[PDB]
């Protein structure tokens, strides 16, 4: 019913964050986990997501770069971000529903994280 | 208002129905996620364990009738089926177990289901004004019970995991035992003939010795629905044909066909309607957040609502009809729901699933009220067995129907998934719109039959 999102923070282009989303009381192993994302001036939007049996969902502009991934032990679910870029930059959130379904649309859930931050900077070093 | 007895017998049928469908509720998701069977496989296996529950009625009416006595088979089928949920919980200790604990809570149901029932009729002479109020009473018992454990057990299955969810069966079947033994005294003078002639033990034997068999039996088939089917497939080929070689029996015969088509449909809520709402439905209502598997707690619920209504309000082969309409109906809102009041994301207001559950309802109230108790005015033995063989192969064949929505494990798209739910609800909903027509165009020769 309550979710606490960690791992978020301020990281280079290209490199790497991985976020992670736990549950207070109940199992999360019953709930479909949306990773949302909110940009400066911007709705929310989905991202990535597993369902309550290991289906997939991603927004086509993370393909290839970030994975969502559980561990039913620990009851977590993870968000690796890899070749991280500047329009990644948002406030992250999971979201939790019941069942199998991912929707694309923050209604079709109803359990929410408080979100962390994640920044991304075009810094390179110098050549 | 009633006799004393009245109320003892309340209650312990509230315990016992709110140990069964806290099992009934979580079944099917339980096979899923916590077997890892697919939604076909989980449908089927429910199909044949529903099947089961309700065909062997027919035996503990048979024990309490004429083997140990009303009370006493009520005290034995209360503690296997005790002993049968608590098994259910220790299958998380031990998978292998399921099937057999399953066949043990069927045995139970089938040694102690008929037998409250008759209890209650005896605790009025035999034309109290009072009878008709009193079984009106008892099925808003049966519904508060499952309102209660179809409400609450998803919830505690979510929070505290299967295991105590089954163990709290377990206890609502010892507190319904708690209760009968210390009202006991209530029903001193009250059952049936070998309830008061000491118990004998030889047939006691016999009747601990076939349900054990009956419960290795109920495993095995479950296991093996397609064996299962099987056996009642051959079994209603062949009482089929000894029911034809063998005016008011025909009746019957019509009226339980409509009822087999009312049973296919009944069966959807643990199973298709159940996963309809998991995967297309909102799960939240008034502004409250819900487990989508309590939505199966709106069937008691308007059962609870409906039956002092429509006990203070053609007679039955009409009756009979009126209800086919409701489920037609109930099964053409959801698919109407489904195919023009979704959301751009393929999820629907849980207001139409609150509506597809109330007509539902309503037919339950109109067929399986009336079936029962007025099967019994048209006709013996025979009809009885193959009314609970029939309402129990309309089980298997609901979870055979319930396998056209199954949902593959990586499938996680709403707008995927509501054309499958919308086009079976809408042919269910269309199919049983022609069997109500059927019925209705025979009810004026069927009243005739019966006078
Ligand atoms: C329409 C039938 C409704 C059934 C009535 C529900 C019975 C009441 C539940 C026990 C008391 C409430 O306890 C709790 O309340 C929260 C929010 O209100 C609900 O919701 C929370 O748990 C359930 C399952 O555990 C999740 O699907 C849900 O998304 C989560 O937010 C649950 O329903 C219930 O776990
Ligand atoms: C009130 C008398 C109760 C008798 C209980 C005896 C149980 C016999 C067990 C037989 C095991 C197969
Ligand atoms: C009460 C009897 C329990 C039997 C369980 C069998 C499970 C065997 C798994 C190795
Ligand atoms: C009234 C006592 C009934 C005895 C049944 C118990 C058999 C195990
Ligand atoms: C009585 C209907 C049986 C259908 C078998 C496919």
């Amino acid at each position: 019913v309550q979710l606490v999102e960690s791992g978020g923070g301020l990281v280079q282009a290209g490199g790497s964050l991985r976020l992670s989303c736990a549950a207070s009381g109940p199992t999360l192993s019953n709930y479909a986990v949306g990773w949302f994302r909110q940009a400066p001036g911007k709705e929310r939007e989905f991202v990535a997501g597993i369902n309550w049996s290991s289906g997939l969902r991603y927004k086509d502009v993370v393909k290839g770069r970030f994975t969502v991934s559980r561990d039913n032990v620990k009851d977590t679910v993870y968000l690796q971000m890899n070749s991280l870029k500047p329009e990644d930059t948002a406030v992250y959130y999971c979201a939790a529903r019941f069942g199998g379904m991912l929707p694309l649309q923050p209604s079709g859930y109803a359990n929410w994280g408080q979100g962390t931050q994640v920044t991304v900077s075009s810094h390179h070093h110098h050549h | 208002q009633q006799p004393r007895p009245f109320f003892m017998i309340f209650f312990v049928e509230l315990w016992e129905r709110f140990g069964y469908y806290g099992v009934q509720g979580v079944l099917a998701v339980f096979f899923v996620k916590q077997l890892g069977f697919s939604q076909e496989q989980a449908f089927v296996t429910f199909g044949a364990f529903a099947a089961l529950v309700y065909g062997l009625i027919s035996i503990g009416g048979y024990v309490g009738d004429h083997l140990l006595g009303t009370k006493r088979t009520i005290v034995l089928g209360a503690l296997v089926l005790a002993i049968g949920y608590f098994m259910t919980g220790m299958s998380l200790l031990k998978p292998d177990l399921i099937f057999i604990a399953l066949g043990t809570i069927a045995v139970g149901n089938g040694l102690f289901k008929a037998n409250p029932a008759s209890l209650l009729s005896k605790c009025y002479p035999p034309k109290d004004p009072r009878l008709d109020g009193a079984f009106t009473l008892f099925y808003m018992s049966i519904n508060i019970g499952s309102l209660i454990a179809l409400s609450l057990a998803p919830v505690i299955a979510d929070r505290f995991g299967y295991s105590v969810t089954y163990n709290l069966c377990g206890a609502g079947l010892i507190i319904a035992l708690l209760v009968y033994i210390a009202c006991r005294g209530m029903v001193k003078d009250i059952g049936s003939e070998p309830d008061f002639r000491p118990m004998s033990f030889s047939k006691l034997l016999y009747v601990l010795l076939g349900s054990v068999v009956m419960i290795f039996v109920c495993a095995w088939l479950m296991h093996n629905v397609e064996v299962a089917n099987l056996v009642l497939i051959v079994l209603s080929i062949v009482v089929t044909i000894i029911f034809f070689r063998q005016n008011k029996m025909f009746v019957a015969f019509v009226l339980m066909l409509e009822a087999v088509v009312f049973y296919i449909l009944y069966a959807q809520m643990p199973t298709s309607l159940n996963f309809f709402a998991i995967n297309n439905v909102h799960h939240e209502i008034l502004g409250f957040s819900i487990n989508p598997v309590s939505f199966q707690a709106l069937n008691p619920f308007w059962v609870v609502l409906a039956s002092p209504i429509l006990a203070g309000i053609l007679s039955m082969p009409m009756k009979f009809t009126l209800g086919m309409f409701m489920c037609s109906l109930g099964f053409l809102t959801a698919a109407a729901a489904g195919m023009w009041f979704a959301d751009a994301q393929g999820l629907t207001s849980p207001w139409f699933i609150v509506l597809v559950y109330l007509f539902q309802s309503l037919g339950e109230l109109f067929i399986s009220a009336l079936g029962l108790a007025m099967i019994a005015a048209l006709v013996m033995g025979f009809i009885l067995g193959m009314w609970f063989l029939t309402q129990a192969a309309a089980f298997l064949l609901g979870g055979y129907v319930a396998t056209f929505t199954a949902v593959p494990d990586n499938i996680t798209d709403p707008l995927e998934t509501l054309p499958v739910y919308t086009n079976v609800f809408g042919k269910i909903g269309l199919v049983t719109l022609g069997v109500a027509v059927v019925m209705l165009l025979m009810v004026p020769w069927l009243k005739r039959m019966i006078a």
